[PDB]
């Protein structure tokens, strides 16, 4: 009976994000001396050079976390994160200028990443 | 990964099946569908999704499917549905309702709703968004009335007047070509959409028609100027030629005829019956029977909305002042008293709930309150739920059917009646971006932000000297859409086709957007969304008892309303 | 607070009433705007208290008497009108000839 | 005859060697030189000197070396000097600084400073006169912010926004051609100079450049739209072609890079680093190191100015509201907390005092106070005198070196940075007559009169119903310069060269004076007047300790400031 | 006096608080804008008194309790924010959930 | 009430004076606008009471003393001027150096 003006009465159940997309777990380390925080929708291969991980596993992917959230890496911190696949046209432009086109061009993306010193290209 | 419902709703606003309480009423709206793709919700801010290469596309120029403005995560309440979507605006118009963002990387982006370099963002997560209110019974008496209207979510004022002249204090009339021209020029400084009604009185066509050619958007027939069979007939003849609407306040006195005589003069032609219950004017006691007819578009004005224990006591003195009546003339008092009837006011609540009265309006400053059309619509719906129960049409415990029926009364239906629904009156693609954001706790009471033609015109916002806009005092204030020449692009002056063809805007130097009034003469009660009921309404001439389908319509007045003392400082 | 235009304006009736009440308390006969302000604020506070419109229409005639005001002030005030939020929404109170 | 110093100063204002206290600070300015001829001082009033045949010439027409306006006996405080002169204005511009009057009978009259039939007089004896403040970090959120700015002596607003939309509440951005056009039209009603920044985000050139062609005067790169290497690069490419300035709020999160990566993307090109200390935004914790570089024009925003005992406690909630962050998201809180550091705030005071941070700005309504740029500049200077002592460069016990260093931060330096110093930013011949008169007791706190284009636009003045203008209540009020079409001639809209060449003002019907942005790309830290220091700034990533020349920069927060509770009602 | 725009506006917070305090004193449960006004004026007067921002952030939670206000008012007020001139200049006070 | 522009404006002097008087009563030394407001409202209320201009020109020097105000405030106030409706119409009161 108590009235909270404008209150919600939410339905039962839960919301599954990024449903039907392949998920991938990888380990990532901040090798730098200042904190790095990574948003939900940045093309994962294009993050800060001083994050160390298998860069190939970030291609065409982003963090599998709620839209508008982030993963924070303190200096020296290693964490396991889960990635999901990019959707739509699966193209990335700008950001770190590693892709500028289809994410399918893995060899080109990695060549650029390696030349520019993004850590973790094999 | 999964997110629980409570946390999802707190972050992005509600989704399918979730319910929201309207202000402090008992009314609950339920999300019917959601255009999002879960995980790709648009949001803006530090480290959020709408950033270049991510949720914001960095490739396309403005003309390439990019928006000027995205409202993210809106809960839309409209005659078309109660549902969750992003709203995309471009060139001052709603161009997309769906899912905004960047097709590079997001699933399910509506193709013309790209967030690009050109895109501003308004966060609507946790807000209810409605069309701006369309008030078709406005007396232009005091320019301070505009902010009053904006603060309760009204974005279009249709009516008449020249300021606090007795003619205007009684009637929604801007009389003759010169007064109309003057008020069209005045309108250049009013931060709201406007249409002007001429005097629907005369026994020759030319004096009436020349008002339409001068720039009027319609006519008002009012008993204070003589609501005679001749004035009714000539006005409707003019309206049928000009494709504009006629509003009527009929002969309360029954001087030249009873209701049946007025209907005979109308002769099946389309007409908007103002304050159809009759306290605001009309054939005593039976004018509300108008609302049963197929050619009548019926509205209420707001002081009788809803029936409360103080309603009757305020009315006599209100009426005497409005209509320039004298306490020492017994027949003036008898006329006033004849209009004030608890029987018809009580029935008016029910006729709204049944979809027999299709529209609400204010009657601003002439037996009506400029800032309470929206307010009193929801108070009426709440009272009816309490007294009549959920409507039979409802399901899932929600009040969605009632909510669509009632929102239509002050948005789409008045727009349809005045021939302006191609431009305004609902949240639909192709219409002008007049949008009102509400916090659910303030829904129908105090608007958060009022968007006019795609730019914020009015907002509840705090200290202009503060580090952020939220510190006190939070009050309604005019925003940049009202400043300088931007007032011209964010507002519409609605005018007759003939005045537009004759170049009246150029003649007068009008810089506002010019809207065309059209498709007014080919409509009827059947075209009133969610409020299309025709029926024989019987009103007992002795007792004032109102019957529909052999059933007396009555209800009790209430001692308390929601959307009242919890909110208001006075 | 979310103040609307009327809430802002009506603050200054309360203020004018407070001013006038201080003038009365120090022994002054009240003038026209002072008298109107006191009676108006009385009505709006009465609504806030939850009185009916009918109660206030009558109480408003007993707030100030002719000995409280200057010569001619009673005859200058034909009525006082005020709107306020009652428990059942905004209503208008009209007080006829509030000072005999 | 001789006049003693005290009496001379009381009659004509101070002269050479006299000192004046700035408000209730410990800061004293000394008159360096005086352009008068003793005995021929100009003054106006009953039986005074500026009368026909006497100090007013009765022969010459307006075009013959006669002024529209003479400010008599001004104590000028400017980057160019602290000195006593008359100021002559004609056609809205400063045309003479020197000695005004009548060459018929007075010695030493500056030849183009004749007081004639055409000349108005403002008495500046006993006043300090400065250039109008140039605020280059303005969020256009609430139009009420303009009077707030005028009241503390600000006359130019550079920044962006469309009103209280979330994009604008976070970022100084008016995005895309349509929003820019709308805000240029809005600007026609704002009684202050304006320039508008577009969104400095994209990975293709055309979406960014079309904003410049539409009428933007510069760009803002902001992390809330993605302060990525690509957006940085494309914006600077556009700016170098268009000759406009770019402001940057960098990637606090270090998401796509650390500070060194942002500097690499900048690649030696000119850029204005906003809120360089970093509470207002930027690479955590070391963004203030930007201010050591030769290609960076560094400004502070005002809530960290100066370091006080309450500074830290207000910031977390301020930041969360500005950037649309959620208390229930741990990483949102961590991001906010990362920006708030007493170590860098304390060092910021000292970097200002050393001439390493060159500019002040507000950040109005988005982590900043629209009416406190000037105020907090002087509070900082006062704190530094108290804690660090008089600067080594001073002499005669005066604080003139500090005063020139600090006045430059909110006048000439922001004008130089945005390419508008040919028009505004200092009291020099040939510049627009945007002038602020201050009573010394109110200096930096409340402006007496604000002159815009040679007409008073804002003033602290009393009862409009009184026999004279001094009776209470004395409050800030808009004057005739803001009324009617005079608002067009007393204010400048600053625009890109390309938009001007493409006829945008005629296209939009802009009637304001149109100022050209130019000479933005060929400047550096060396061009910041009195604040030209380049050095290696080291910021410890663990402790946030700031070092310059091997020396830790730190100071204590203060419990009290001048220019505070003595003056303000709230 | 040299009142600037904020000084003028903030007078009406003090006034609304005085109005609300009178309503409370005569036994009324306070509504939303009344409650906001009281707490806001409390903060600005606290700054004038020379309290710290941190003191007021905490004191602001103890000015009104749920029995002082109408049903739902505590839940309507997520926070109250106010700026005032402290001894060390203008500062912002944010009070979270001021009425439990 | 028929309030004209000056009547509206001058309400806010009375209000600022009430604010300042409350600050004084709780033991604060008054600042510049507070001091001006108190003395100004004193003058306007004196006119309403029917004092002469000459009486108020002198009384205005005895409303606040230097121990009532902050350091430097006495020297900041060279004079205070106020107009009000006396029994013989609007007149101007100028108080020179109201606080020694
Ligand atoms: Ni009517
Ligand atoms: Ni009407
Ligand atoms: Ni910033
Ligand atoms: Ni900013």
């Amino acid at each position: 009976n108590y009235i909270v003006p404008g209150e919600y009465r939410v339905a039962e159940g839960e919301i599954e994000i990024n449903a039907g997309r392949e998920k991938t777990t990888i380990r990532v380390s901040n090798t730098g001396d200042r904190p790095i925080q990574v948003g939900s929708h940045i093309h994962f291969v294009e993050v800060n050079k001083e994050l160390l991980f298998d860069r190939a596993e970030g291609i065409g992917r982003r963090l599998n976390i709620p839209s508008g959230t982030a993963a924070r890496f303190e200096p020296g911190e290693e964490m396991e994160v889960e990635l999901t696949e990019l959707g739509g046209n699966r193209e990335v432009f700008g950001i770190s200028d590693l892709t500028n086109g289809s994410v399918d061009n893995k060899e080109l993306i990695l060549q650029r990443a390696k030349e520019l010193g993004y850590k973790g290209v094999e | 990964m999964k997110i629980n419902r409570q946390q999802y709703a707190e972050s992005y606003g509600p989704t399918v099946g979730d319910q929201v309480r309207l202000a402090d009423t008992d009314l609950w709206i339920e999300v019917e569908k959601d255009y999002t793709t879960y995980g790709d919700e648009a949001n803006f801010g530090g480290g959020k999704v709408l950033r270049e290469g991510m949720g914001e596309n960095g490739t396309y120029t403005r003309t390439e499917n990019v928006l000027d403005l995205l409202l993210t995560n809106a809960l839309i309440l409209d005659y078309t549905g109660i549902y969750k979507a992003d709203i995309g605006v471009k060139d001052g118009y709603i161009v997309g309702i769906g899912k905004g963002g960047n097709p590079d990387i997001m699933d399910g982006v509506t193709p013309n709703m790209i967030v690009g370099t050109a895109t501003e963002v308004i966060a609507a997560e946790g807000k209810i968004v409605t069309a701006g209110g369309i008030d078709t019974h406005v007396h232009f008496i005091n320019p301070d009335q505009v902010d009053v209207a904006l603060a309760n979510g009204i974005t279009t004022l249709f009516g008449g007047g020249t300021g606090p002249a007795e003619g205007s204090k009684a009637t929604t009339v801007t009389p003759g070509p010169w007064n109309i021209e003057k008020m069209l020029k005045s309108t250049e400084g009013l931060p709201i959409n406007v249409g002007i009604l001429g005097k629907g009185h005369g026994s020759s066509i030319a004096p009436i028609m020349e008002q339409i050619d001068a720039g009027a958007a319609g006519l008002k027939i009012h008993e204070d100027w003589g609501a005679t069979p001749a004035s009714i007939d000539r006005s409707l003849t003019v309206a049928d030629e000009a494709d504009v609407q006629v509003a009527i306040h009929s002969d309360t006195l029954n001087e030249a005829g009873f209701l049946e005589d007025t209907l005979r003069a109308i002769n099946g032609r389309v007409i908007h019956s103002f304050h159809v219950e009759g306290a605001g004017g009309g054939h005593a006691p039976d004018i509300m029977a108008m609302a049963g007819h197929p050619n009548v578009l019926p509205s209420s004005t707001n002081p009788t909305r809803p029936f409360t224990v103080n309603t009757i006591d305020e009315h006599l003195d209100m009426l005497m002042v409005c209509h320039h009546l004298k306490q020492n003339i017994p027949e003036d008092v008898a006329f006033a008293d004849s209009r004030i009837r608890p029987e018809t006011i009580a029935a008016e609540d029910i006729l709204h709930d049944l979809g027999i009265i299709s529209m609400m309006s204010t009657d601003a400053l002439a037996m009506g309150r400029a800032g309470e059309m929206v307010l009193r619509t929801w108070q009426t719906a709440d009272k009816m739920k309490k007294q009549r129960g959920p409507l039979a049409e409802e399901k899932n415990g929600s009040d969605n059917f009632r909510a669509k029926r009632y929102v239509s009364k002050y948005t789409i239906n008045p727009a349809i009646a005045q021939g302006i629904a191609h431009e305004v009156g609902s949240i639909e693609e192709g219409k002008f971006a007049d949008l009102v954001l509400w916090e659910p706790k303030f829904f129908g009471v105090k608007a958060d932000r009022v968007i006019k033609g795609g730019i914020i015109a009015y907002a509840q916002i705090g200290d202009p000297s503060a580090s952020i806009p939220t510190p006190q005092p939070v009050m309604g204030r005019r925003m940049y859409g009202t400043v300088g020449d931007l007032i011209h692009d964010t507002n519409i002056t609605f005018m007759s086709k003939s005045s537009i063809q004759q170049g009246v805007p150029a003649k007068l130097g009008l810089k506002r957007r010019i809207g065309t009034v059209k498709n007014c003469r080919n409509i009827g009660k059947k075209d009133m969304k969610w409020n299309d009921v025709t029926t024989d309404i019987d009103i007992n001439p002795e007792t004032y008892e109102v019957k529909v389908d052999g059933e007396v319509l009555t209800c009790e007045p209430v001692k308390e309303l929601p959307m009242a003392q919890r909110y208001f400082l006075f | 607070m979310h103040l609307n235009p009327a809430e802002k304006e009506k603050l200054q009736i309360f203020l004018a009433s407070e001013l006038a009440l201080k003038r009365k308390a120090r022994g002054l006969k009240l003038n026209y705007p002072e008298a109107v302000a006191i009676i108006t604020s009385f009505i709006m506070e009465g609504a806030r208290d939850g009185k009916t419109v009918a109660m206030l229409m009558e109480e408003g005639k007993h707030v100030l008497t002719r000995d409280d005001v200057m010569e001619g002030v009673p005859e200058m005030i034909d009525d006082i009108q005020a709107e306020a939020t009652f428990p059942d929404g905004t209503k208008l109170v009209t007080v006829h000839n509030p000072i005999s």
